[PDB]
């Protein structure tokens, strides 16, 4: 992912104020809301019905906790996404059958909500630099995929 | 919209097709599988090898319901409701994916139709599919 | 479509927007401009600079068009007419372009509605500045 | 671009048989006529009022076989696409104002007229190849955009 220097340290100054646990919970449950196909991955969990229904479900919460975890991890090695994702490229391909236009969806509903979390501090320029992101960790979640 | 013109070069182009748009969709199909690979993810337990007899009968059933909308060009969300209502709400395939089949079919009659595939007929037939798969995904959300 | 859920919930947050609508377009399209810089090919003798008084010009058009298709949600092919010819026949621009100025109006909104940017608010704006965009395309060809 | 031993062998094999003028005609017309917003560049071409005009027009051609050969000019440098069109990727840019999805768009018009042109012998797996190539040619051009 080529990001200026200026780029990298403004990410990475925005990732110190993330709670991973509650921003996975709140992304993963607006991508359920906002394109209810991504829903058909998760027949298991209950009531997705309504948004309410998905923002409060302890289902949604507990693996988007876990979702996003992993993608902080990303973020500590910009240079090697590819290497550090490899293992749960295999696993989204050969396991769970995800496509992965699914990770380019969550991805852009990743920068919204970090745009209304923080307000004005998520500026265009420190908005270009996390799209060069989410599409760089996108990217490397699909790199094993045959 | 279809026009006059699209919906009359695209009956005579589907036409020409006939009894081989059950061959003709198998191999859109594996020319789906084979040039974009991530579409593989909704086919997870078929048998995917050249030839396959799921990917024969798969083939069948989608050229028969282009079939359909075929002859029925002037209302095709009616004539492919059963068709939207199972893709919104069982299979949930994702809308960038239709592309990929629509370009795989096209070059499939590009390759069987030398003669009807000129200028304006791919035109018509682009369009089409475009206005096919609306159809399919207009119940997503 | 648009649901009545989808309907009461743009106007709502469109209605928050208020005064501030141009310089929400202003802001969306210098967000667009910085993060998906292919969309400045189509502004080639424009002064781009943050404050340009190019941009703010734009944004201010863009802004009167949306709360136009806000005040005429149920009935949007008519409202936006003449925008759609004029994209369709000079202007031209390539329709993978609506989807980055889309994103970016959203982003834009939710960097200033703290309690009305809501999931179910999220998912109504997402659906609507989508066919505002097909309707924008709808005589391309 | 990504192309096996056996992708480059396919490619090459057909491109032997090509005749870079007439095909790059057939395609650019080809683009004229299925997505004619593409027109915007080419007002002084003079008549573009029918798919029969558009194609007939000799500017038309020229501007095809211009194209065509560049492109022709590219399969030789498969392990290097990116470098191979930088200049042309600047001057698209810079010069030319031109929005690199017309490159992609050109591509996938261009597997459709090899297709018509060979028929049975652009297989499965020759397409497969081709596809790699149009979108490694088009992302090379999109390169030094800025
Ligand atoms: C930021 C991108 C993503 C990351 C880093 C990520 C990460 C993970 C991880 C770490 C697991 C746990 C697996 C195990 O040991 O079995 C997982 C499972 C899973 N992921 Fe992803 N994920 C991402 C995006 C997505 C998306 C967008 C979807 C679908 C909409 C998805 C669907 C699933 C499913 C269905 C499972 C298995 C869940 C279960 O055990 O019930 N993932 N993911
Ligand atoms: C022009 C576009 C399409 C048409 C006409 C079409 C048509 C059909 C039809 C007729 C069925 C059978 C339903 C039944 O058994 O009742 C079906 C099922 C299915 N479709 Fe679609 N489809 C289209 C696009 C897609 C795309 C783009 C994909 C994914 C790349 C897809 C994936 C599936 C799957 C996985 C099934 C169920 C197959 C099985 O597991 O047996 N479809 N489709
Ligand atoms: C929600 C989507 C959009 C809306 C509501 C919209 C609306 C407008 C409006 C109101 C105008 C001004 C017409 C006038 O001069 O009176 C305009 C012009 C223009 N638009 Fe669009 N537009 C949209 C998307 C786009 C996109 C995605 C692009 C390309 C990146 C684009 C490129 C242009 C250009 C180049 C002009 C002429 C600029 C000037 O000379 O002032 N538009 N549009
Ligand atoms: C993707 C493959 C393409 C290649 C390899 C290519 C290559 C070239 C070359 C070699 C030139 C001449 C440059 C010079 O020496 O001045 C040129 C000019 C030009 N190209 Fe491209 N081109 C491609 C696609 C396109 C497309 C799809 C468009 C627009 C739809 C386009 C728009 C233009 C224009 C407007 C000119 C200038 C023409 C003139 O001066 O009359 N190109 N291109």
């Amino acid at each position: 992912v080529h990001l200026t220097p200026e780029e990298k340290s403004a990410v990475t100054a925005l990732w110190g104020k993330v709670n991973v646990d509650e921003v996975g919970g709140e992304a993963l449950g607006r991508l359920l809301v906002v394109y209810p196909w991504t829903q058909r991955f998760f027949e298991s969990f209950g009531d997705l019905s309504t948004p309410d229904a998905v923002m409060g479900n302890p289902k949604v919460k507990a693996h988007g906790k876990k979702v996003l975890g992993a993608f902080s991890d990303g973020l500590a090695h910009l240079d090697n996404l590819k290497g550090t994702f490899a293992t749960l490229s295999e696993l989204h391909c050969d396991k769970l059958h995800v496509d992965p236009e699914n990770f380019r969806l969550l991805g852009n509903v990743l920068v919204c909500v970090l745009a209304h979390h923080f307000g004005k501090e998520f500026t265009p320029p420190v908005q270009a630099a996390y799209q060069k992101v989410v599409a760089g960790v996108a990217n490397a979640l699909a790199h094993k995929y045959h | 919209v279809l026009s006059p013109a699209d919906k009359t070069n695209v009956k005579a182009a589907w036409g020409k097709v006939g009894a081989h748009a059950g061959e003709y969709g198998a191999e859109a199909l594996e020319r789906m599988f084979l040039s974009f690979p991530t579409t593989k993810t909704y086919f997870p337990h078929f048998d995917l090898s050249h030839g396959s007899a799921q990917v024969k009968g798969h083939g069948k059933k989608v050229a028969d319901a282009l079939t359909n909308a075929v002859a029925h060009v002037d209302d095709m969300p009616n004539a492919l409701s059963a068709l939207s209502d199972l893709h919104a709400h069982k299979l949930r395939v994702d809308p960038v994916n239709f592309k990929l089949l629509s370009h795989c079919l096209l070059v499939t009659l590009a390759a069987h139709l030398p003669a009807e595939f000129t200028p304006a007929v791919h035109a018509s037939l682009d369009k089409f599919l475009a206005s096919v798969s609306t159809v399919l995904t207009s119940k997503y959300r």
